[PDB]
C-alpha cells in the first residue's frame, strides 16, 4: 500500500462522504483501485444538460505523481475529446503553461474541470477537429450534435 | 465493507442516470 | 536539507504531494509546507508548485 493506494483510497472515502451533485465515480472493485468509473451527469442550462456521461478512469501506479487516463465509454462531440474517447485537458497534462497537472489536483477536482469544459467547450487542444470547427463556425448546429448526444447517452 | 461500498455506488449511478432522463424529458 | 524543526511536521500533518504525515517537512518560498522526500522527487518532476503553477528560481 503505496502512495497510490493510500491517496486513491481517501479520495474515493471523500466521493461517498460530501458527493457532488451529477458526480458519481469510485473504483469497479475494492481489489482494483486502479480502474474508476466515473458518471459524469451534464448540468442544467448547458448543451449537454442532463447528460449521464460514463467515463473510464485508468490510474498510474505512481500517482499522484501522474495524472490519470480518462476515456469516455460513449459516443462524444467535444473538442477537447478524441473520437476514441480520450479526454485532452491541460489539467491532465504532465510534464514528463498556466494549466498543468499537479499531485495537488485530486480526483475531485479532475472532474470539475471536466464539467467545467463540458459548459465552456474551449478547445485547446484540438482533438475532435470536427467539433472545433464547428463550434466557431455554426453554434447552431454544434447544439444540435451536442443535445443528440444527450440522447444517446441517456439512452433515448 | 468489501461490497456494501459497492453495492451502494450503483445505486448512486443508476439513480442519477434514471434522474437525469426524468429530467430530459419533463424539461 | 531540512532545516525546518519537527513542531512545523506536527502543525501541517498533511502533504499535497504524497498526503500522509512525515517529520522531514521543509517550507516553500512560495509559503507552502512540503516534505523534502516529495519536494526531491517533484522537483525532479518538474520545478512549478502545485498550488502555484509558477517555477520557483529560489
Ligand atoms: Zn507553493
Ligand atoms: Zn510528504
Amino acid at each position: 500500500a503505496g502512495t497510490a493506494l493510500k491517496r486513491l483510497m481517501a479520495e474515493y472515502k471523500q466521493l461517498t462522504l460530501n458527493p457532488p451533485e451529477g458526480i458519481v465515480a469510485g473504483p469497479m472493485n475494492e481489489e482494483n483501485f486502479f480502474e474508476w468509473e466515473a458518471l459524469i451527469m451534464g448540468p442544467e442550462d448547458t448543451c449537454f444538460e442532463f447528460g449521464v456521461f460514463p467515463a473510464i478512469l485508468s490510474f498510474p501506479l505512481d500517482y499522484p505523481l501522474s495524472p490519470p487516463k480518462m476515456r469516455f465509454t460513449c459516443e462524444m462531440f467535444h473538442p477537447n475529446i478524441y473520437p476514441d474517447g480520450r479526454v485532452c485537458i491541460s489539467i491532465l497534462h504532465a510534464p514528463g503553461s498556466a494549466e498543468r497537472w499537479s499531485p495537488v489536483q485530486s480526483v475531485e477536482k479532475i472532474l470539475l474541470s471536466v464539467v467545467s469544459m463540458l459548459a465552456e467547450p474551449n478547445d485547446e487542444s484540438g482533438a475532435n477537429v470536427d467539433a472545433s470547427k464547428m463550434w466557431r463556425d455554426d453554434r447552431e448546429q454544434f447544439y444540435k450534435i451536442a443535445k443528440q448526444i444527450v440522447q444517446k447517452s441517456l439512452g433515448l | 465493507s468489501a461490497d456494501e461500498r459497492q453495492r451502494m455506488l450503483v445505486q448512486r449511478k443508476d439513480e442519477l442516470l434514471q434522474q437525469a432522463r426524468k429530467r430530459f424529458l419533463n424539461k | 536539507a531540512v532545516a525546518t524543526p519537527e513542531e512545523l511536521a506536527v502543525n501541517n500533518d498533511d502533504c499535497a504531494i504524497c498526503w500522509d504525515s512525515m517529520q522531514a517537512a521543509r517550507k516553500l518560498p512560495c509559503g507552502h509546507l512540503f516534505h523534502n522526500s516529495c519536494l526531491r522527487s517533484w522537483l525532479e518532476q518538474d520545478t512549478s508548485c502545485p498550488t502555484c503553477r509558477m517555477s520557483l528560481n529560489i
